């Protein structure tokens, strides 16, 4: 038997995009809801 | 989600020429005539 | 005659990408002028 290893190696890459940009636009609400209150 | 387009398989299987069954059946063809040219017991 | 298929699964993927994260800053640039007028 073996794992079924698709030759996209771009899934990855765009999973990074993602992910990087959701953190740091998280980041600047929460502190944009401070200065708020 | 992951997703391709064209499998590996379906790359291998867009050839019209099969090497290996040319090859395989050549060789078992010309494997039997020596049998019979030769002392086949 | 055919349609001329290319072999760039990671297109599609990719315009969803920038798609989903415009929808999402949109509503929330819609939510901070409401609380701002």
């Amino acid at each position: 038997k073996s794992l079924g290893t698709l030759n996209n190696p771009a899934t990855v890459q765009i999973q990074f995009a993602y992910d990087s940009l959701r953190r740091q636009i998280n980041r600047m609400l929460g502190d944009l809801a401070r200065a708020w209150c | 989600a992951s997703l391709e387009l064209y499998s590996r398989d379906e790359q291998r299987a867009s050839n019209v020429f099969d090497l290996e069954g040319i090859f395989r059946e050549y060789n078992f063809q010309a494997q039997n005539i020596a049998g019979l040219r030769k002392d086949l017991d």
